[PDB]
């Protein structure tokens, strides 16, 4: 029916980001209190992200689990 | 002490290039020089790279751009690769004949390294006299732009 | 007549509860209000 | 030794009947997916308009339901399942309502699927279920509901 | 604190696809690993951020 | 009859087959079918591949790591990949909900568990909680 | 029966203890939680 | 005048046996290099799934172990040495366990290397070690462990 026509749409899409630069990359701490010995731990990084509009890839294929959500047990 | 560790990346005609910047705070009585060098063994930095194999590189061994501490992931057109087929010696990579004409791609971890580009707030001073036989001069921490 | 006693519990266990996402719909709704105090300027004083 | 059957609240599916009840002035009860569960009434007297309230309970002598004007939408009635206040109540919040299809364990250690056709409760509050293809009644703990 | 304030998100690492043409140093237009982009991705990982 | 499906019941057998290194095929609900594998070499870890079709001169399976959960294995259907038949051409597959009339002409809902056929392709179905067979016409698919 | 007495120490000396570095591994883990209070806005009040 | 030999906890090396114990429902105990030491159990009843707990102690009447669902990974079992709860315990945290190779001082003032083959403790808690190539038992203070 719409062989020669112009179709216009409004759509909802899932949000996506990619990493353009890493800001305040590595932050550190020699945690020692209440430990057998000194330990090194990496504190949170900060990321500068950009949205994917010029190139778009579909959402990743995640392996599903058979566990039913909101399951009642007894 | 180090602050604001930054991995600034520039995408260019020549390729991608890393121009990171960071700020350091030092101990007392230490005088630093322009283009000095620091390295942090404890901290590891991830990188990715790809190399093309030919009949000559296979024998010589691939010259790696970055350094190496350990490898994380290896793959080619044939899929992943296993420890039985690849080995690394002196920061160059050797492969068996199975991958004579193939493109190998890697993800790698490397140790962190910095060099001194400029010295900021170089010299700070104090005439410490309290609880001393006599006056003494001491150099307070410098700040470094790496 | 009989004394009121608490009795035993009745709530069964639940595992892996999924969060609730608001559903998109073009239909109308009613926004549930809160009736309370309101803040405003004293516009008469501002003129002064 | 049990209480008589307890009826489920029937959602009203057709718009025409809903308006007809509304014109008579019988109260409706609408569940909004996003915001809340509300009552709907057409105003008494000659000054006709639609009214909405959130005083969800029977009009007790000490519980006066309060109404406010609202421009109810036709699409709201259509999309959202609606009930008559005289049925929808706490009197029954059965886990598996009537016409629900469930998986139940049979004597032969086989799990068959059947629909609930009658509901009644003992004096202790346990709901007895009548199932298609079965004579006796079944207990809630024995049953399983398969979703999707 | 991070888990408290963050939002649930899927995380996938990035790596250059083998499909890169060795001579031009640029990728194939359409292959399963990357759909024209010069970079492939690993299986997703779940994280709060 | 047809033997297109040979589901594995015990996960212990699945692990045993995995130790043998044979590829598996795991079903998913409203999602693509997947293959699973144990890695060779010194380090043993689970690998997955989204490629279902058979290995060929024009088609090579792509394998990658993953932290697979036993919960998917123990619950979802599992098969030996090479032994799997792609489809069984019947109107209502197994575990499909249908409405049927019982022997006393009273209507009940049921799910299907049977595979029987003559040599012409005429199929019969036996319903869960039932004994006798039911034809393609007698059964009626129950809409979601 | 016998009285409880503290006794002597048992911990031997250790010298040049090396710090612990977390090992990289592609394998899964479980993040040990802390169960406590949580902070949230009052989104109903925000609408007001 | 000493206590009978005390056995070391055997790490389970093969995946097949570990799953077999898990299917029977016998509890496992896994040490994670990064985060913690945890117990693993397959859920009782028909609702089958894997469960994880951090209540690392014997199920005393006053110590109820609590379980939560978790999607345990196969690779986690393979890489991390795992034990059966019935063995891994504070009953023995011997400094040098069985099958450990140590350097021990001999009567001729020569330090020879030998493996520990049997372990027992006196009533005072001192561990007696039996060594290959030697008849008598050896004391912890006398020994030295060479690493790498
Ligand atoms: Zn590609």
């Amino acid at each position: 029916k719409y062989e020669n026509h112009t179709v216009t749409l409004k759509i909802l899409m899932t949000l996506r980001y990619v990493v353009s630069d890493i800001l305040k990359e590595s932050r550190y701490q020699y945690t020692k209190f209440n430990q057998p010995k000194s330990k090194f731990e990496n504190l949170p990084q900060k990321l500068l992200l950009k949205r994917e509009d010029v190139i778009v890839l579909q959402d990743p294929y995640k392996v599903n689990d058979g566990i039913e959500e909101d399951l009642e047990i007894q | 002490a180090i602050q604001s560790q930054e991995k600034g990346t520039n995408q260019l005609d020549i390729g991608i290039l890393d121009t990171g910047t960071a700020i350091g705070t030092t101990q007392l009585e230490k005088r630093i020089s322009y283009r000095d060098r620091f390295t942090v063994p404890e901290v590891l930095m991830p990188q990715q790279m790809i190399y093309f194999v030919n009949k000559d590189r296979i024998k010589k061994g691939i010259p790696l751009y970055y350094d190496v501490k350990e490898i994380t992931y290896i793959a080619t057109q044939d899929g992943t690769v296993y420890e039985e087929d690849y080995e690394i010696k002196n920061n160059r990579l050797y492969l068996n004949e199975k991958y004579e004409n193939h493109t190998v791609t890697l993800k790698i971890l490397m140790t962190l390294r910095y060099v001194v580009s400029d010295i900021l707030k170089e010299s700070r001073y104090q005439y410490t006299k309290f609880n001393q036989p006599k006056s003494k001069f001491e150099n307070l921490p410098q700040k470094l732009l790496l | 007549e009989k004394p009121y006693m608490i009795g035993a519990n009745s709530n069964p266990n639940v595992i892996n509860k999924s969060t609730t996402y608001t559903t998109t719909t073009q239909a109308d709704e009613q926004d549930k209000p809160k009736y309370t105090t309101r803040l405003e300027f004293d516009t008469i004083d501002m003129i002064r | 030794i049990s209480l008589n059957p307890i009826q489920d609240a029937k959602p009203i599916d057709d718009i025409v009947d809903i308006m007809t009840y509304l014109k008579n002035g019988k109260v409706l009860r609408v569940k909004q997916d996003n915001q809340g569960d509300i009552l709907v009434r057409m105003s008494p007297g000659k000054h006709k308009f639609t009214e909405v309230s959130r005083d969800l309970d029977k009009e007790s002598f000490y519980y006066k339901r309060h109404w406010v004007l609202y421009n109810v939408s036709v699409n709201s009635l259509i999309t959202f399942d609606v009930y008559l206040d005289e049925e929808y109540s706490e009197t029954t919040k059965v886990k598996y309502p009537k016409d629900t299809i469930v998986e139940y364990t049979r004597e032969d250690q086989e799990k068959d699927v059947a629909m609930i056709k009658e509901i009644l409760t003992d004096n202790n509050g346990n709901y007895f279920y009548a199932l298609i293809g079965e004579t006796m009644l079944f207990d809630e703990n024995k049953l399983n509901k398969v979703k999707d | 604190f991070i888990n408290d304030r963050g939002i649930k998100v899927l995380w996938e690492e990035a790596y250059f696809c083998p499909c890169l043409n060795p001579d031009t140093g640029h990728p194939r237009v359409d292959c399963p690993r990357c759909h024209g982009k010069g970079i492939a991705y690993l299986p997703p990982k779940e994280t709060i951020m």
